[PDB]
């Protein structure tokens, strides 16, 4: 399994952009997803979950103005967001969490990251 | 015979976050514990039924391989009887455990400059693990009263946290490659030995 994001980019503040994450090869069994971002030089934190049961989690700072949102046909996780203020500027990360199918479990994976730069 | 494939396990490139961690049943083979115990490379070696010379010597029906990786102040917890982070949240031992733990420093394989994000560790939990239960799931902890409605926030903790190692860490906070074997004894007579 190989995440890899894309989308993102220098934009103006109150603008949007969409991130896409592309999963690549197989496991034998279907995994939670999150954007996790990490700030200049402040640490990695979450900003949103999606699971098999189809539910959301969204980190107070982007609840409401971001949306993540799974295509299963085409294996691709997708961050909206929207409204965006200076602090959203972050280098932006799709990981997969674990899960097991018998015996097997799967461990997770993280992407090499996108950046994101909000200006005013 | 042929040989246990302890080698896939010990020298595994790749090793467990202890949230999500990796079980590997051992059957049908030979053993030689003693290329374990005799490792050089082992900073730990507590067993628990028996003294690892005599088992050797001693017959199981199977044998499984725990193995995840921790911080080095967490590798107190892999025994009976202990509490914390790993021992309630992510790994317990029985009180009647009997095997042996080993673990080893991994700072050289598993720390990068910025952190290692693949390790974690479950920092919440609505209750104690059984021992030997394991527990993947995400689900904002809910920590207060008054209800988290999927937001991660103020008393509503994402569960599961990155240990983020660098090489620059002191000892402590390092990483440690675990490996806990378990021995059980059952109906249908053996299948790992000792030549
Ligand atoms: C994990 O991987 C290492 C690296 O490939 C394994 O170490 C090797 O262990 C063997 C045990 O059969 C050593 O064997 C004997 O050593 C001498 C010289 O050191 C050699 O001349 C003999 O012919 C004999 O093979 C071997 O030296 C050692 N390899 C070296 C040079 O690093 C280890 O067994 C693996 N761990 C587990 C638990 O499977």
């Amino acid at each position: 399994v190989q995440l890899v994001e894309s989308g993102g980019g220098s934009v103006q503040a109150g603008g949007s952009l969409r991130l896409s994450c592309v999963a690549s090869g197989y496991t034998y069994c279907s995994y939670d997803m999150s954007w996790y971002r990490q700030a200049p030089g402040k640490e990695r934190e979450f900003v949103s979950i999606i699971r098999r049961d189809g539910s959301t989690a969204y980190t107070d700072a982007v609840k409401g103005r971001f949306a993540i949102s799974r295509d299963n046909a085409k294996n691709t996780l997708y961050l909206q967001m929207n409204s965006l203020e200076p602090e959203d500027t972050a280098m932006y990360y799709c990981k997969s969490w674990a899960c097991s199918s018998g015996e097997y479990l799967y461990q997770g994976d993280w992407g090499q990251g996108t950046q994101v730069t909000v200006s005013s | 015979t042929n040989l246990c494939p302890f080698g896939e396990v010990f020298n595994a490139t790749r090793f467990a976050s202890v949230y999500a961690w990796n079980r590997k049943r051992i059957s049908n083979c030979v053993a030689d514990y003693s290329v374990l115990y005799n490792s050089a490379s082992f900073s730990t070696f507590k067993c628990y039924g028996v003294s690892p010379t005599k088992l050797n010597d001693l017959c199981f029906t199977n044998v499984y391989a725990d193995s995840f990786v921790i911080r080095g102040d967490e590798v107190r917890q892999i025994a009976p009887g202990q509490t914390g982070k790993i021992a309630d949240y992510n790994y317990k031992l029985p009180d009647d455990f009997t095997g042996c733990v080993i673990a080893w420093n991994s700072n050289n394989l598993d720390s990068k400059v910025g952190g290692n994000y693949n390790y974690l560790y479950r920092l919440f939990r609505k209750s104690n693990l059984k021992p030997f239960e394991r527990d993947i799931s995400t689900e904002i902890y809910q920590a207060g009263s008054t209800p988290c409605n999927g937001v991660e926030g103020f008393n509503c903790y994402f569960p599961l946290q990155s240990y983020g190692f660098q090489p620059t860490n002191g000892v402590g906070y390092q990483p440690y490659r675990v490996v806990v074997l378990s021995f059980e004894l059952l109906h249908a007579p053996a299948t790992v030995c000792g030549p």
